[PDB]
Protein backbone atom coordinates (compact mmCIF):
# COMPACT_ATOMS: atom_id res chain seq x y z
CA UNK A 1 0.00 0.00 0.00
CA UNK A 2 1.13 3.57 -0.68
CA UNK A 3 -1.66 5.85 0.56
CA UNK A 4 -3.96 5.58 3.61
CA UNK A 5 -6.49 8.10 5.00
CA UNK A 6 -7.51 8.67 8.66
CA UNK A 7 -10.82 10.56 8.14
CA UNK A 8 -13.67 9.73 5.73
CA UNK A 9 -16.93 11.43 4.89
CA UNK A 10 -20.11 9.78 6.12
CA UNK A 11 -21.11 6.74 4.01
CA UNK A 12 -24.33 7.24 2.05
CA UNK B 1 -22.84 -23.79 16.59
CA UNK B 2 -22.63 -22.67 12.96
CA UNK B 3 -22.44 -19.12 11.60
CA UNK B 4 -22.72 -17.20 8.35
CA UNK B 5 -23.11 -13.51 7.59
CA UNK B 6 -26.90 -13.50 7.55
CA UNK B 7 -27.28 -15.41 10.88
CA UNK B 8 -24.89 -13.18 12.79
CA UNK B 9 -26.26 -9.82 11.29
CA UNK B 10 -29.96 -10.78 11.87
CA UNK B 11 -29.31 -11.70 15.51
CA UNK B 12 -27.22 -8.57 16.06
CA UNK B 13 -29.87 -6.23 14.67
CA UNK B 14 -32.49 -7.76 16.96
CA UNK B 15 -30.10 -7.39 19.95
CA UNK B 16 -29.49 -3.73 18.92
CA UNK B 17 -33.24 -3.08 19.09
CA UNK B 18 -33.48 -4.89 22.50
CA UNK B 19 -30.49 -3.24 24.32
CA UNK B 20 -29.32 -0.28 22.15
CA UNK B 21 -25.77 0.41 21.01
CA UNK B 22 -24.09 0.59 24.42
CA UNK B 23 -25.86 -2.68 25.43
CA UNK B 24 -24.52 -4.45 22.30
CA UNK B 25 -21.36 -6.43 22.78
CA UNK B 26 -19.80 -9.38 20.90
CA UNK B 27 -20.11 -11.55 24.00
CA UNK B 28 -23.90 -10.87 24.32
CA UNK B 29 -24.30 -11.59 20.62
CA UNK B 30 -22.40 -14.93 20.84
CA UNK B 31 -24.78 -15.83 23.66
CA UNK B 32 -27.91 -14.90 21.70
CA UNK B 33 -26.50 -16.99 18.82
CA UNK B 34 -25.85 -20.00 21.08
CA UNK B 35 -22.21 -20.01 19.87
CA UNK B 36 -18.83 -19.90 21.57
CA UNK B 37 -16.88 -16.60 21.03
CA UNK B 38 -14.03 -17.96 18.84
CA UNK B 39 -16.56 -19.13 16.20
CA UNK B 40 -17.98 -15.61 16.23
CA UNK B 41 -14.49 -14.03 15.91
CA UNK B 42 -14.08 -15.30 12.34
CA UNK B 43 -17.19 -13.28 11.42
CA UNK B 44 -16.77 -10.20 13.60
CA UNK B 45 -13.35 -9.58 15.09
CA UNK B 46 -14.58 -6.95 17.52
CA UNK B 47 -17.34 -4.43 18.24
CA UNK B 48 -16.11 -1.99 15.71
CA UNK B 49 -16.34 -4.61 12.92
CA UNK B 50 -19.82 -5.54 14.12
CA UNK B 51 -21.02 -1.99 13.98
CA UNK B 52 -19.63 -1.54 10.48
CA UNK B 53 -21.48 -4.73 9.28
CA UNK B 54 -24.70 -3.54 10.83
CA UNK B 55 -24.44 -0.06 9.23
CA UNK B 56 -23.88 -1.65 5.79
CA UNK B 57 -26.77 -3.99 6.25
CA UNK B 58 -29.12 -1.16 7.13
CA UNK B 59 -28.09 0.61 3.92
CA UNK B 60 -28.45 -2.59 1.86
CA UNK B 61 -32.07 -2.95 3.15
CA UNK B 62 -33.32 0.62 3.26
CA UNK B 63 -31.05 3.01 1.35
CA UNK B 64 -33.02 2.80 -1.91
CA UNK B 65 -31.55 6.06 -3.41
CA UNK B 66 -27.88 5.21 -2.66
CA UNK B 67 -27.18 5.64 -6.39
CA UNK B 68 -28.47 8.36 -8.79
CA UNK B 69 -31.47 7.36 -10.90
CA UNK B 70 -31.62 8.11 -14.67
CA UNK B 71 -32.72 10.78 -15.51
CA UNK B 72 -32.95 12.59 -12.10
CA UNK B 73 -31.87 16.20 -11.68
CA UNK B 74 -28.88 16.53 -9.31
CA UNK B 75 -31.20 18.38 -6.88
CA UNK B 76 -33.67 15.49 -6.84
CA UNK B 77 -30.87 12.96 -6.51
CA UNK B 78 -29.41 14.81 -3.46
CA UNK B 79 -32.91 15.18 -1.82
CA UNK B 80 -33.91 11.52 -2.47
CA UNK B 81 -30.54 10.21 -1.37
CA UNK B 82 -30.76 12.09 1.87
CA UNK B 83 -34.31 10.92 2.53
CA UNK B 84 -33.26 7.25 1.81
CA UNK B 85 -30.17 7.58 4.05
CA UNK B 86 -32.34 8.97 6.82
CA UNK B 87 -34.75 6.00 6.51
CA UNK B 88 -31.78 3.60 6.87
CA UNK B 89 -30.55 5.43 10.03
CA UNK B 90 -34.07 5.33 11.55
CA UNK B 91 -34.57 1.63 10.75
CA UNK B 92 -33.17 0.41 14.05
CA UNK B 93 -32.66 1.66 17.63
CA UNK B 94 -29.53 3.88 17.77
CA UNK B 95 -29.07 3.43 14.10
CA UNK B 96 -27.33 6.69 13.45
CA UNK B 97 -24.80 6.03 16.36
CA UNK B 98 -24.20 2.62 14.58
CA UNK B 99 -23.44 4.48 11.37
CA UNK B 100 -20.94 7.08 12.78
CA UNK B 101 -17.38 6.39 11.58
CA UNK B 102 -18.41 3.66 8.98
CA UNK B 103 -16.02 3.05 6.12
CA UNK B 104 -17.08 1.97 2.59
CA UNK B 105 -16.03 -1.48 1.52
CA UNK B 106 -15.15 -2.45 -2.01
CA UNK B 107 -18.76 -3.45 -2.81
CA UNK B 108 -19.87 0.23 -2.53
CA UNK B 109 -17.11 1.63 -4.71
CA UNK B 110 -19.09 1.40 -7.96
CA UNK B 111 -22.06 3.21 -6.36
CA UNK B 112 -19.89 5.93 -4.86
CA UNK B 113 -17.96 6.48 -8.16
CA UNK B 114 -21.31 6.91 -9.96
CA UNK B 115 -22.49 9.52 -7.49
CA UNK B 116 -19.36 11.60 -8.20
CA UNK B 117 -19.40 11.02 -11.99
CA UNK B 118 -23.04 12.12 -12.00
CA UNK B 119 -22.46 15.32 -10.02
CA UNK B 120 -19.35 16.40 -11.96
CA UNK B 121 -21.22 15.70 -15.23
CA UNK B 122 -23.82 18.10 -13.86
CA UNK B 123 -21.14 20.80 -13.62
CA UNK B 124 -19.79 20.36 -10.06
CA UNK B 125 -16.04 20.44 -9.50
CA UNK B 126 -14.82 17.14 -7.90
CA UNK B 127 -14.17 19.08 -4.66
CA UNK B 128 -17.65 20.70 -4.68
CA UNK B 129 -19.34 17.33 -5.38
CA UNK B 130 -17.43 15.79 -2.46
CA UNK B 131 -18.48 18.52 -0.01
CA UNK B 132 -22.11 18.66 -1.25
CA UNK B 133 -22.34 14.98 -0.45
CA UNK B 134 -20.44 15.40 2.84
CA UNK B 135 -22.64 18.26 3.97
CA UNK B 136 -25.82 16.33 3.18
CA UNK B 137 -24.40 13.31 5.11
CA UNK B 138 -23.34 15.34 8.16
CA UNK B 139 -26.63 17.28 8.33
CA UNK B 140 -28.65 14.05 8.01
CA UNK B 141 -26.64 12.25 10.74
CA UNK B 142 -26.92 15.25 13.03
CA UNK B 143 -30.65 15.46 12.45
CA UNK B 144 -31.30 11.78 13.24
CA UNK B 145 -28.83 11.70 16.14
CA UNK B 146 -30.48 14.64 17.88
CA UNK B 147 -34.07 13.20 17.19
CA UNK B 148 -33.07 9.69 18.52
CA UNK B 149 -31.50 11.22 21.67
CA UNK B 150 -34.43 13.45 22.73
CA UNK B 151 -36.48 10.32 22.41
CA UNK B 152 -34.22 8.50 24.89
CA UNK B 153 -33.81 11.41 27.28
CA UNK B 154 -37.52 11.57 28.00
CA UNK B 155 -37.45 8.45 30.19
CA UNK B 156 -34.67 10.20 32.15
CA UNK B 157 -35.54 13.88 32.68
CA UNK B 158 -38.61 16.00 33.78
CA UNK B 159 -40.54 16.87 30.57
CA UNK B 160 -40.05 20.62 30.13
CA UNK B 161 -42.88 23.22 30.17
CA UNK B 162 -42.53 26.00 27.59
CA UNK B 163 -45.05 28.20 29.51
CA UNK B 164 -42.40 30.50 31.02
CA UNK B 165 -40.23 31.09 28.02
CA UNK B 166 -40.03 34.56 26.37
CA UNK B 167 -42.45 34.93 23.39
CA UNK B 168 -40.22 34.26 20.31
CA UNK B 169 -38.35 31.35 21.91
CA UNK B 170 -41.72 29.91 23.18
CA UNK B 171 -43.21 30.13 19.67
CA UNK B 172 -40.06 28.68 17.99
CA UNK B 173 -39.73 25.76 20.37
CA UNK B 174 -43.47 24.88 20.32
CA UNK B 175 -43.37 25.12 16.47
CA UNK B 176 -40.23 22.89 16.18
CA UNK B 177 -41.90 20.18 18.33
CA UNK B 178 -45.26 20.57 16.58
CA UNK B 179 -44.00 20.19 13.06
CA UNK B 180 -41.63 17.39 14.19
CA UNK B 181 -38.46 15.67 12.94
CA UNK B 182 -39.31 15.34 9.22
CA UNK B 183 -40.15 18.98 8.49
CA UNK B 184 -36.99 20.14 10.30
CA UNK B 185 -34.90 17.68 8.22
CA UNK B 186 -36.60 18.74 4.94
CA UNK B 187 -36.14 22.47 5.65
CA UNK B 188 -32.37 22.07 6.30
CA UNK B 189 -31.99 19.72 3.29
CA UNK B 190 -33.73 22.33 1.04
CA UNK B 191 -31.48 25.14 2.37
CA UNK B 192 -28.38 23.03 1.52
CA UNK B 193 -29.66 22.31 -2.03
CA UNK B 194 -30.40 26.02 -2.62
CA UNK B 195 -26.94 26.87 -1.44
CA UNK B 196 -25.40 24.25 -3.78
CA UNK B 197 -27.41 25.76 -6.71
CA UNK B 198 -26.07 29.30 -5.95
CA UNK B 199 -22.49 28.12 -5.77
CA UNK B 200 -22.76 26.00 -8.92
CA UNK B 201 -24.23 28.94 -10.90
CA UNK B 202 -21.18 30.90 -9.88
CA UNK B 203 -18.24 28.59 -10.76
CA UNK B 204 -19.66 28.33 -14.32
CA UNK C 1 -17.28 15.01 51.64
CA UNK C 2 -18.61 18.38 50.47
CA UNK C 3 -19.91 19.33 47.03
CA UNK C 4 -20.86 22.37 44.99
CA UNK C 5 -21.49 22.86 41.29
CA UNK C 6 -17.94 23.75 40.36
CA UNK C 7 -16.34 20.79 42.25
CA UNK C 8 -18.64 18.19 40.73
CA UNK C 9 -18.47 19.65 37.08
CA UNK C 10 -14.62 20.01 37.14
CA UNK C 11 -14.15 16.41 38.32
CA UNK C 12 -16.69 15.12 35.81
CA UNK C 13 -15.05 16.85 32.85
CA UNK C 14 -11.68 15.36 33.79
CA UNK C 15 -13.30 11.89 34.10
CA UNK C 16 -14.95 12.42 30.67
CA UNK C 17 -11.52 13.04 29.14
CA UNK C 18 -10.06 9.94 30.96
CA UNK C 19 -12.82 7.36 30.14
CA UNK C 20 -15.12 8.93 27.47
CA UNK C 21 -18.89 9.17 27.62
CA UNK C 22 -19.70 5.47 27.97
CA UNK C 23 -17.05 5.19 30.76
CA UNK C 24 -18.67 8.09 32.68
CA UNK C 25 -21.09 7.09 35.38
CA UNK C 26 -22.36 8.83 38.55
CA UNK C 27 -20.83 6.09 40.69
CA UNK C 28 -17.33 6.57 39.13
CA UNK C 29 -17.68 10.32 39.60
CA UNK C 30 -18.67 9.98 43.30
CA UNK C 31 -15.53 7.87 43.71
CA UNK C 32 -13.27 10.38 41.98
CA UNK C 33 -14.81 13.05 44.24
CA UNK C 34 -14.21 10.98 47.40
CA UNK C 35 -17.94 11.34 48.25
CA UNK C 36 -20.74 8.92 49.01
CA UNK C 37 -23.46 8.71 46.26
CA UNK C 38 -26.37 10.32 48.19
CA UNK C 39 -24.35 13.55 48.62
CA UNK C 40 -23.79 13.52 44.87
CA UNK C 41 -27.52 12.90 44.16
CA UNK C 42 -28.48 16.39 45.36
CA UNK C 43 -26.22 17.80 42.62
CA UNK C 44 -26.79 15.31 39.81
CA UNK C 45 -29.80 13.03 40.08
CA UNK C 46 -28.64 10.71 37.32
CA UNK C 47 -26.43 10.41 34.24
CA UNK C 48 -28.75 12.36 32.09
CA UNK C 49 -28.62 15.36 34.47
CA UNK C 50 -24.83 15.06 34.58
CA UNK C 51 -24.53 15.14 30.84
CA UNK C 52 -26.79 18.18 30.61
CA UNK C 53 -24.61 20.05 33.22
CA UNK C 54 -21.46 19.16 31.34
CA UNK C 55 -22.88 20.35 27.98
CA UNK C 56 -23.87 23.70 29.53
CA UNK C 57 -20.51 24.12 31.12
CA UNK C 58 -18.72 23.53 27.84
CA UNK C 59 -20.86 26.25 26.26
CA UNK C 60 -20.29 28.62 29.20
CA UNK C 61 -16.49 28.22 28.73
CA UNK C 62 -16.08 28.07 24.97
CA UNK C 63 -19.22 29.20 23.13
CA UNK C 64 -18.10 32.82 22.74
CA UNK C 65 -20.58 33.64 19.88
CA UNK C 66 -23.68 32.17 21.62
CA UNK C 67 -25.33 35.59 21.23
CA UNK C 68 -25.30 37.96 18.20
CA UNK C 69 -22.75 40.77 18.37
CA UNK C 70 -23.68 44.39 17.47
CA UNK C 71 -23.44 45.21 14.59
CA UNK C 72 -22.82 41.79 12.90
CA UNK C 73 -24.54 40.81 9.67
CA UNK C 74 -26.88 37.81 10.16
CA UNK C 75 -24.51 35.80 7.89
CA UNK C 76 -21.53 36.59 10.11
CA UNK C 77 -23.53 35.87 13.24
CA UNK C 78 -24.58 32.41 11.91
CA UNK C 79 -20.97 31.57 10.77
CA UNK C 80 -19.36 32.76 14.05
CA UNK C 81 -21.98 31.06 16.17
CA UNK C 82 -21.42 27.79 14.41
CA UNK C 83 -17.64 28.06 14.72
CA UNK C 84 -17.98 28.86 18.50
CA UNK C 85 -20.43 25.96 19.01
CA UNK C 86 -18.03 23.63 17.23
CA UNK C 87 -15.16 24.74 19.52
CA UNK C 88 -17.34 23.94 22.58
CA UNK C 89 -18.16 20.44 21.21
CA UNK C 90 -14.44 19.76 20.52
CA UNK C 91 -13.33 20.99 23.95
CA UNK C 92 -13.58 17.59 25.60
CA UNK C 93 -13.48 13.89 24.64
CA UNK C 94 -16.91 12.84 23.24
CA UNK C 95 -18.12 16.34 23.65
CA UNK C 96 -20.65 16.28 20.89
CA UNK C 97 -22.20 12.95 22.23
CA UNK C 98 -22.43 14.85 25.62
CA UNK C 99 -24.34 17.63 23.89
CA UNK C 100 -26.94 15.46 22.02
CA UNK C 101 -30.43 15.88 23.50
CA UNK C 102 -29.47 18.89 25.81
CA UNK C 103 -32.28 21.18 26.87
CA UNK C 104 -31.88 24.95 27.54
CA UNK C 105 -32.35 26.06 31.11
CA UNK C 106 -33.81 29.37 32.13
CA UNK C 107 -30.37 31.06 32.20
CA UNK C 108 -30.08 30.70 28.37
CA UNK C 109 -33.53 32.06 27.60
CA UNK C 110 -32.39 35.68 27.24
CA UNK C 111 -29.61 34.63 24.82
CA UNK C 112 -31.91 32.44 22.76
CA UNK C 113 -34.65 35.15 22.57
CA UNK C 114 -32.02 37.62 21.29
CA UNK C 115 -30.90 35.24 18.56
CA UNK C 116 -34.49 35.04 17.27
CA UNK C 117 -35.23 38.78 17.68
CA UNK C 118 -32.05 39.51 15.74
CA UNK C 119 -32.84 37.16 12.85
CA UNK C 120 -36.48 38.25 12.47
CA UNK C 121 -35.35 41.91 12.59
CA UNK C 122 -33.10 40.94 9.69
CA UNK C 123 -36.18 39.86 7.72
CA UNK C 124 -36.50 36.14 8.60
CA UNK C 125 -39.92 34.75 9.44
CA UNK C 126 -39.95 33.22 12.99
CA UNK C 127 -40.22 29.75 11.38
CA UNK C 128 -37.31 30.41 8.98
CA UNK C 129 -35.12 31.77 11.81
CA UNK C 130 -35.87 28.65 13.87
CA UNK C 131 -34.91 26.27 11.05
CA UNK C 132 -31.81 28.27 10.00
CA UNK C 133 -30.57 27.89 13.55
CA UNK C 134 -31.67 24.23 13.71
CA UNK C 135 -29.96 23.36 10.45
CA UNK C 136 -26.72 25.03 11.53
CA UNK C 137 -26.92 23.11 14.87
CA UNK C 138 -27.64 19.73 13.26
CA UNK C 139 -24.93 20.12 10.59
CA UNK C 140 -22.37 21.18 13.23
CA UNK C 141 -23.21 18.25 15.56
CA UNK C 142 -23.07 15.81 12.67
CA UNK C 143 -19.74 17.20 11.55
CA UNK C 144 -18.10 16.91 14.99
CA UNK C 145 -19.72 13.55 15.76
CA UNK C 146 -18.41 11.97 12.57
CA UNK C 147 -14.86 13.58 13.09
CA UNK C 148 -14.69 12.38 16.78
CA UNK C 149 -15.76 8.83 15.78
CA UNK C 150 -13.24 8.26 12.95
CA UNK C 151 -10.68 9.32 15.49
CA UNK C 152 -11.81 6.57 17.88
CA UNK C 153 -12.28 3.89 15.24
CA UNK C 154 -8.63 4.01 14.22
CA UNK C 155 -7.47 2.17 17.34
CA UNK C 156 -10.02 -0.52 16.38
CA UNK C 157 -9.89 -1.18 12.62
CA UNK C 158 -7.21 -1.75 9.87
CA UNK C 159 -6.36 1.72 8.45
CA UNK C 160 -7.77 1.70 4.91
CA UNK C 161 -5.68 2.05 1.71
CA UNK C 162 -7.25 4.22 -0.99
CA UNK C 163 -4.91 2.72 -3.66
CA UNK C 164 -7.56 0.45 -5.21
CA UNK C 165 -10.47 2.82 -5.36
CA UNK C 166 -11.83 4.06 -8.74
CA UNK C 167 -10.34 7.47 -9.79
CA UNK C 168 -13.04 10.00 -8.71
CA UNK C 169 -13.77 8.30 -5.38
CA UNK C 170 -9.96 7.96 -4.75
CA UNK C 171 -9.44 11.68 -5.45
CA UNK C 172 -12.49 12.74 -3.35
CA UNK C 173 -11.58 10.61 -0.34
CA UNK C 174 -7.86 11.59 -0.40
CA UNK C 175 -8.93 15.27 -0.74
CA UNK C 176 -11.47 15.06 2.17
CA UNK C 177 -8.76 13.60 4.47
CA UNK C 178 -6.10 16.02 3.22
CA UNK C 179 -8.05 19.17 3.77
CA UNK C 180 -9.39 17.80 7.10
CA UNK C 181 -12.29 18.46 9.48
CA UNK C 182 -12.31 22.29 9.47
CA UNK C 183 -12.50 22.85 5.71
CA UNK C 184 -15.32 20.28 5.41
CA UNK C 185 -17.24 22.05 8.22
CA UNK C 186 -16.66 25.52 6.67
CA UNK C 187 -17.76 24.39 3.19
CA UNK C 188 -21.07 22.94 4.49
CA UNK C 189 -21.63 25.99 6.76
CA UNK C 190 -21.12 28.33 3.74
CA UNK C 191 -23.55 26.27 1.59
CA UNK C 192 -26.20 26.59 4.36
CA UNK C 193 -25.69 30.40 4.62
CA UNK C 194 -25.96 30.79 0.82
CA UNK C 195 -29.14 28.79 0.88
CA UNK C 196 -30.57 30.96 3.70
CA UNK C 197 -29.72 34.11 1.64
CA UNK C 198 -31.60 32.75 -1.44
CA UNK C 199 -34.67 31.88 0.57
CA UNK C 200 -34.69 35.19 2.45
CA UNK C 201 -34.44 37.17 -0.83
CA UNK C 202 -37.52 35.31 -1.96
CA UNK C 203 -39.98 35.72 0.96
CA UNK C 204 -39.44 39.51 0.74
CA UNK D 1 -48.19 23.79 33.46
CA UNK D 2 -50.22 23.87 30.25
CA UNK D 3 -47.80 23.09 27.41
CA UNK D 4 -44.84 20.66 27.23
CA UNK D 5 -42.68 19.66 24.23
CA UNK D 6 -40.97 16.29 23.56
CA UNK D 7 -38.39 17.36 20.91
CA UNK D 8 -36.09 20.42 20.95
CA UNK D 9 -33.60 21.81 18.48
CA UNK D 10 -29.94 21.49 19.36
CA UNK D 11 -28.81 24.03 22.00
CA UNK D 12 -26.35 26.62 20.67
Amino acid sequence: SRVVVWRLPPLH
Amino acid sequence: SRLDKSKVINSALELLNEVGIEGLTTRKLAQKLGVEQPTLYWHVKNKRALLDALAIEMLDRHHTHFSPLEGESWQDFLRNNAKSFRNALLSHRDGAKVHLGTRPTEKQYETLENQLAFLTQQGFSLENALYALSAVGHFTLGSVLEDQEHQVAKEERETPTTDSMPPLLRQAIELFDHQGAEPAFLHGLESLIRGFEVQLTALL
